[PDB]
């Protein structure tokens, strides 16, 4: 009966002051799966073309959104600007100044929480990001496609842009959206997939008609559905909580991630976007690559509300000389050394408010979180050269803790010894803020948080994880 | 110290228009003054500019349509930070 | 797939 895109968003146990808006083609605003919902607002900036063809982009995922029969969040209201034309090409001017229409429009008349829908792609750009960054900063939320290309989200825009949800596509099977050498972009400046292939949506055919689309911009749109909703019952949400929640929410490791190219598995999240049925978050953030340099370096940052819990680091060399958390503009940020090709940073950033959180520089039978009433989130370490719950264990080495301050939260460690592969999880319930490796036998690769799992690779080996939760 | 950027990928350069970004704290009426000044010192090499749009609210700056030959003279007008080439954008 | 963003897909 249901369409399948919106029963796989659908949580396995499950129960409008937001407005949304779209950057498009032109609109068939009386579609009745749209009508009386989407405010056409007459903006347009689009190059010229070298009828129904001329909506069809735009009028469907205008139902994806919103519609009556086929959205996800139905009844959400919506309000369109036209920057493609009807080719659906437009252009990074174009696009800059219908986004500086919305900021003008909410300066002129605020409304609540608003969430603006970018179902489009274009290179990287400097400027069409910088200006969703000041846009996100301001407080709007922005959702964009990753792109279509089987390509590094990275290297489009706005999919690359700092503080915006980046989506990508997956299809019935949980894998994947590919089309020969088309297919959904990936890596790590995709924040999640959604469905989006075979995504059935009003068809601006006629005012009843239906239609299957697929496309990123498929799967964007069900994030800004779930986006809206997840404002409208806490429209007090900032970015970095509402992308936590999505990350929280998301299916986990359904994604059969042979289909991405092997440098991008670690890179690109395993997550596929669910509503919220009817606390401690925590993320994993990828740097860029460092190069290879013997110094160097890597750098993970987290958002301005959010906490640096902990720091890893990975080369698939083997060849690192660790990592460290160290301040940076009054910011813990996670700082990842070359031996060796090159590192990452792999950083945990985190949502724990009434918390205040510090780094402790020591060598690796003591305490490195001394305080009273402090528990230790991660345990980094680093070394110069090239070969008991609150306390961080090592060889030579210098080790970097990170204490915090709370009262309301309990973590305990879990360490997993045995090998190119070993994890150890979290329990249910308990949210992954640290994972590092022990050295033995094997030659440590690195180690990294998947969702509340340790992951360590090698070439013993034990895996440490350390787990809280708010009690 | 103001630099020039066009998008990597040549199918989708639209050369002819530019986005001239100015430094953050650039007030709408010097983005305005700086437009014009560009338009003077093109005018007296024999070049015709067209502004196409004054950006304020998120990013100051503007939109010229103009020959790339101006660059290296638009780059050294005052408060402005990088210029780029305008490119191309798809639906998804 | 449709070309407005033409093959079966699913
Ligand atoms: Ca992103």
């Amino acid at each position: 009966s249901i369409p399948w895109n919106l029963e796989r968003i659908t949580p396995p146990r499950y129960r409008s002051l937001v407005e949304v808006y779209l950057l498009d083609t032109s609109i068939q605003s009386d579609h009745r799966e749209i009508e009386g919902r989407v405010m056409v607002t007459d903006f347009e900036n689009v190059p010229e073309e070298d009828a129904s063809k001329c909506d069809s982009h735009g009028t469907h995922l205008a139902g994806v959104v919103s519609g009556r029969d086929a959205g996800v969040a139905k009844g959400a209201s919506m309000r369109s600007l036209r920057v493609l034309n009807c080719q659906g090409k437009g252009t990074v001017s174009g696009t800059l100044i219908g986004l500086e229409f919305i900021r003008k429009s909410q300066l002129v008349q605020p409304v609540g929480p608003l969430v603006v829908l970018l179902p489009l792609a274009g290179g990287y750009s400097r400027v069409l990001n910088a200006a969703c960054q000041r846009l996100a900063r301001a407080g709007v939320v922005l959702v964009t496609a990753a792109g279509n290309f089987r390509d590094d989200a990275c290297l489009y825009s706005p999919a690359s842009a700092p503080e915006v949800i980046t989506v990508g596509a997956t299809n019935a099977q949980d894998q994947p959206v590919t089309l020969g050498t088309l297919g959904t972009n990936f890596g790590r400046c995709v924040d999640l997939f959604a469905p989006g292939e075979d995504i059935i949506g009003a068809s601006s055919d006629c005012s009843t008609c239906f239609v299957s689309q697929s496309g990123t911009s498929q799967a964007a749109a069900h994030v800004a559905g779930i986006a809206a909703m997840m404002l409208s019952a806490e429209p007090e949400l900032t970015l970095a909580e509402l992308r936590q929640r999505l990350i929280h929410f998301s299916a986990k490791d359904v994604i059969n991630e042979a289909w991405f190219p092997e440098d991008q598995r670690v890179l690109t999240p395993n997550l596929v976007a669910a509503l919220p049925p009817s606390q401690l978050f925590c993320r994993t953030v990828w740097s860029a690559h460092s190069g290879p340099t013997r110094m160097a370096t890597a750098i993970a940052r987290c958002a301005p509300d959010e906490e640096l819990l902990s720091c890893s680091s990975f080369s698939r060399s083997g060849k690192r000389r660790g990592e460290r958390m160290e301040a940076q503009g009054g910011k813990l940020v996670c700082r990842a050394h070359n031996a060796g090709e090159g590192v990452y940073a792999i950083a945990r950033c985190c949502l724990l408010p009434q918390a205040n959180c510090s780094v402790h520089t020591a060598p690796p039978t003591r305490v490195h979180c001394h305080q009273q009433g402090h528990v230790l989130t991660g345990c980094s370490s680093h070394w110069e050269v090239e070969d008991q719950p609150n306390q961080c264990v090592g060889h030579e080495a210098s080790i970097h803790a990170s204490c915090c301050h709370a009262p309301g939260l309990e973590c305990k460690v879990k360490e997993h010894g045995i090998q190119e592969q070993v994890t150890v999880a979290c329990e249910e319930g308990w949210t992954l803020t640290g994972c590092s490796a022990l050295p033995g036998t094997s030659h440590v690769l690195g180690a990294y948080a998947v969702d509340n799992t340790c992951v360590v690779r090698s070439r013993a080996v034990t895996a440490v994880a350390i787990c809280c939760r708010s009690r | 110290t103001a630099t020039f950027h066009r998008c990597a990928k040549d199918p989708w350069r639209l050369p002819g228009t530019y986005v001239v970004v100015l430094k953050e704290e650039t007030h709408l009426s010097q983005s305005e003054r700086t437009a014009r000044r560009l338009q003077a010192q093109a005018a007296r090499r024999g070049y015709l500019t067209k502004i196409l749009h004054v950006f304020h609210g998120l990013l100051p700056g503007f939109l010229v349509k103009m020959s790339g030959d101006l660059l290296e003279l638009a780059l050294k007008l005052p408060h402005v930070d990088y210029i780029e080439e305008d490119s191309s954008v798809f639906a998804q | 797939f449709v070309p407005t963003t033409e093959a079966p897909c699913x």
